[PDB]
């Protein structure tokens, strides 16, 4: 039982056959001497009377649209969505997990401040996600994300596809610090025509970030059958490259890190392959980029 | 250059919190509780930062500074470096004194860790509470150490 | 301090003499309450005002130091308790000196190990106004079942008879044993 | 003749479903079932001839008060009927079949079997096997700790065929649900 928002309630319906439901006092905000009519989408004919009405909500057919009606013409209209409670656990069905048994999976290519957080749907039917830096202290680091989008990248979990979503938000402060303290915590609010779940995450923009593959993989070829792998830093990484560096991971096709940006190798006739990696954290590694022997 | 046993000093750190994590797993080190040391002396976090990025002002002296790169806001980052591994020294000098005094051999401070940051100094100027204490302490400075050497490594290649 | 969200208190005293019981009492500071016990680092036993303050009883608690963790989760704080003896008298004190006007030495038996800190003074005495004490510190780490009294003796004395005394001494009580006696005549070897 | 054995059921946590088995020849049936309850309100669903209706929660179906189905498939003019069942449906689960690919491996005449379910309760795991020359044998595995779980399968000298599946219980060892559904085929050399 709180408003979410203006004219929507949302209530806490336990999900137990025998157990019952919660009373709703819902009140048409017009006054008039006139009896007000009650009407409903889940259910057909007069359900009400007065501008008072009490709704024993015990299940998904108890909620939806209401409708206060006088003579021949509407005053005003109330949403009503549920929550569902589950032995003391709520539940989670809107959103499928990942490989790693986590919800919401946020990802930053360098340390700029902006990020991508995705999900996993289950189904495809009236989604209206909402993700909000839920702040708990005045001096909370705060972000602005942006308008949750479609990506058309189908994942495949349980051998089955399931369907991906994705959001771009921005960290801004008033001027950069060297080192994070404080994690970003993001709630997300999904729901599903009636349905709500409550997500919740947290994390640090340093052991999210996965870094871009090098650009300009080539070779070198030398005496004695040696050779030279050559690559570049990313250009979407941060600058300097002094002060934010990388290890690069070499394997030909188990594999040897190098922290210059040229090594020499000999080949076996198959792709050699680099990627990228933060020096310090243990940070996510990059797709790799190849070059032929 | 400093930058040597900046690195030396990174793995000492890393060596020494990775026995720490299966030695004292138990007490609090499995949540992370991010605490430091310094709130006030900290200014590492606001100056300490390549003049690059520097968009706004409103973000001793040291000897290992390269003259081909001088600036106004380094020697504050440097000499606040130097003032936070003071703390950061007395404070690990302070908890092993406290810790060899009891009968329990479950941790151990190795001294690689204490005389790297010892030369970094000089290369700089010219019961139960402890072990939890010590796993915050070793929490803030692996990232105190990593901002170093971020920094270091900026100001010397 | 880091034990900020409440406290834990052990009555009488972290020390206790083997099989006795325990109480521990679990204190949370204003803005459910349980017990972990872990024997040499391995989890082995899971133990409104029922969430604000409450006390636990252990009976036959494990041999040695053990750890005893208050929890909500979060880890609110924690305790170590040490289990041990008091030192049992001493036996068989000998006294020999090495070289031909050198040092005595002396030996004991510790009989059964303290299990915890404990220390040994080594108090020779004797007529014509002369004595020396010192310790020395049986732990883990280090052992004492010898010692050496650090001072020269004299060969003109043919007549008289020393005494040797050993105490123990730790957290849980003291413990001594007989003034021995020996004669400077045949000490030399 | 006529539909029988209904069987409405819970797939999902999120999703139901119903099945029923025809019985007589096939020419111009219709298969539409009545669901009735007291909010009498009897809605019904078409799936023309198909044997199979799939539904969830916001359909306006009453999954936590008792409900009564019954069946009316179509031949011309006249319609044939059906037993009724009256039951509730959130907790008469059908479980899955073993999630994904399973680990077999091979000990002395022994093959066990491991995989991981997102069920904590314990499963009685009935399995079947057959060699690629004859049909198959049939046989209980055993109980186990509920995560994960383990079934157990003599060796044969030749390469065979084996399937495996579980059903929800309660723990008064009642069966809680119908059979699940059996899993892929797992193909052993001897
Ligand atoms: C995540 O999802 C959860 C739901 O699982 C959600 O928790 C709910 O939050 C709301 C509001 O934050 C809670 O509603 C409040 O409950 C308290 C205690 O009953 C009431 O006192 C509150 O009264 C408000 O409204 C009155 C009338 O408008 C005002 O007069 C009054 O001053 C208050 O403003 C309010 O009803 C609700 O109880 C919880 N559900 C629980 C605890 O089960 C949570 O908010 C979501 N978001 C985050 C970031 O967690
Ligand atoms: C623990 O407390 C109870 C009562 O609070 C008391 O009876 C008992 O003797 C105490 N235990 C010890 C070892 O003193
Ligand atoms: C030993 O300890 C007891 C404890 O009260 C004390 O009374 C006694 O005097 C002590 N004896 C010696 C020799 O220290
Ligand atoms: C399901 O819930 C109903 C509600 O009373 C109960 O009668 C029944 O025993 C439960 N279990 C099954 C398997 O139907
Ligand atoms: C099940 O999950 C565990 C996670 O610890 C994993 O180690 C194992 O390989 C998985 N598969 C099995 C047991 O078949």
């Amino acid at each position: 039982m709180w408003e979410l928002e203006k004219d929507v309630y949302v209530v806490e319906v336990d999900w137990t056959p025998d157990a019952p439901g919660e009373t709703v006092n819902l009140t048409c905000d017009t006054p008039e001497e006139d009896d007000i009519t009650w009407t409903s989408d889940q259910r057909h004919g007069v359900i009400g009377s007065g501008k008072t009405l009490t709704i024993t909500v015990k299940e998904f057919l108890d909620a939806g649209q209401y409708t206060c009606h006088k003579g021949g013409e509407t005053l005003s209209h109330s949403h009503l969505l549920l929550h569902k409670k589950e032995n003391g656990i709520w539940s989670t069905e809107i959103l499928k997990n990942f490989k790693n048994k986590t919800f919401l999976k946020c990802e930053a290519p360098n340390y700029s401040g902006r990020f991508t957080c995705s999900w996993l749907v289950q189904r495809n039917m009236d989604l209206k996600f909402n993700i909000k830096s839920s702040s708990s202290s005045p001096d909370s680091r705060a972000v602005t994300c942006g308008m949750a989008s479609l990506s058309a990248e189908k994942v495949t979990l349980d051998q089955r596809d399931y369907e991906k979503y994705s959001v771009s938000c921005q960290e801004d402060v008033t001027c950069p610090t060297a080192e994070e303290t404080l994690p970003i915590e993001l709630a997300l609010e999904a729901r599903q025509q009636n349905k709500y779940e409550n997500y919740s995450t947290s994390f640090f923009i340093r052991d999210i970030i996965k870094p871009d593959p090098p650009k300009n993989l080539q070779m070198k070829p030398l005496k004695n059958s040696q050779v030279e792998v050559s690559w570049e830093y990313p250009d979407s990484w941060s600058t300097p490259h002094s002060y934010f560096s990388l290890k690069f991971f070499v394997r030909i096709q188990g594999a040897f890190l190098v922290e210059k940006t040229s090594t020499e190798v000999q080949c076996k006739g198959g792709n050699v392959c680099v990627q990228a990696q933060d020096r310090y954290y243990n940070s996510s590694c990059s797709k790799w980029a190849c070059v032929p022997c | 250059r400093c930058l040597s046993q900046s690195r030396n000093l990174l793995k000492t750190t890393d060596d020494m919190v990775k026995t720490a994590r299966e030695k004292l797993k138990h007490y609090s080190c499995t949540d992370i509780d991010h605490e430091d040391i310094t709130r006030d002396q900290t200014s590492t976090l606001k100056t300490c930062l390549p003049l690059e990025l520097h968009k706004n002002e409103s973000c001793t002296r040291g000897s290992c500074l390269p003259p081909q790169k001088t600036s106004l806001m380094m020697t504050l980052c440097l000499g606040s470096i130097y003032e936070d591994l003071k703390m950061y020294q007395t404070e690990f000098q302070a908890i092993n004194a406290a810790l060899q005094n009891h009968n329990h051999q479950q941790i151990i401070l190795d001294k690689g860790m204490l005389v790297a940051i010892d030369e970094l100094m000089q290369s700089l100027n010219h019961p139960y509470r402890v072990k939890m204490k010590l796993c915050i302490l070793l929490h803030a400075f692996s990232t105190r150490v990593v901002t170093i050497n971020r920094v270091m490594g900026y100001l010397s290649s | 301090d880091v034990c900020k969200l409440g406290t834990v208190t052990v009555q009488p005293a972290p020390v206790i003499p083997l099989g006795s019981a325990a109480n521990i009492s679990c204190s949370l500071n204003p803005k459910e309450l349980i017990l972990l016990k872990f024997v040499n680092d391995v989890l082995v036993e899971n133990l409104d005002h029922t969430g604000h303050s409450s006390t636990f009883q252990v009976t036959n608690l494990s041999l040695g130091m053990t750890l005893f963790v208050c929890k909500l989760p979060v880890p609110v704080c924690g305790v170590e308790i040490s289990v041990g003896v008091a030192p049992e008298p001493p036996q068989n004190i000998s006294c020999v000196q090495e070289g031909e006007n050198g040092t005595v030495a002396c030996s004991w038996n510790s009989g059964k190990v303290t299990y915890l800190k404990t220390n040994y003074t080594l108090q020779l005495s004797g007529p014509n106004n002369l004595t020396c004490q010192k310790q020395c510190f049986s732990d883990n780490r280090q052992n004492c079942n010898r010692l050496d009294l650090g001072i020269n003796l004299s060969p003109d004395l043919a007549e008289s008879r020393f005494i040797v005394r050993v105490t123990a001494i730790n957290d849980l009580g003291n413990s001594s044993s007989l003034p021995h006696t020996f004669t400077f005549l045949d000490i030399v070897i | 003749l006529g539909p029988r054995n209904l069987s409405c059921y819970r797939v999902s946590k999120t999703d139901y479903e119903c099945s029923w088995q025809y019985d007589g020849p096939e020419d111009n049936v219709s298969h539409v079932l009545w669901c009735c309850f007291v909010p009498e309100r009897c809605r019904y669903f078409s799936s023309g001839p198909d044997r199979t209706v799939q539904f969830w929660e916001q359909d306006g179906i009453p999954v936590l008060s008792k409900v009564n189905f019954w069946v009316e498939s179509r031949l011309g003019n006249r319609t044939m009927k059906s037993q009724k069942i009256s039951q509730y449906l959130y907790n008469w689960t059908k479980t899955t079949p073993p999630l994904g690919h399973i680990k077999v491996s091979q000990s002395h005449r022994q093959l066990r079997m491991d995989w991981n379910v997102s069920e904590e309760a314990g499963a009685e795991v009935q399995f079947r096997r057959r060699m690629p020359t004859t049909n198959w044998t049939l046989g209980d595995c055993g109980p186990q700790v509920n995560m994960s779980e383990s079934c157990l399968c003599p060796s044969e000298n030749m390469a065979q065929e084996i399937q495996i599946r579980r059903r929800r219980r309660l723990s008064s060892g009642a069966p809680g649900g119908p059979w699940s559904d059996w899993s892929m085929p797992v193909c052993v050399p001897p």
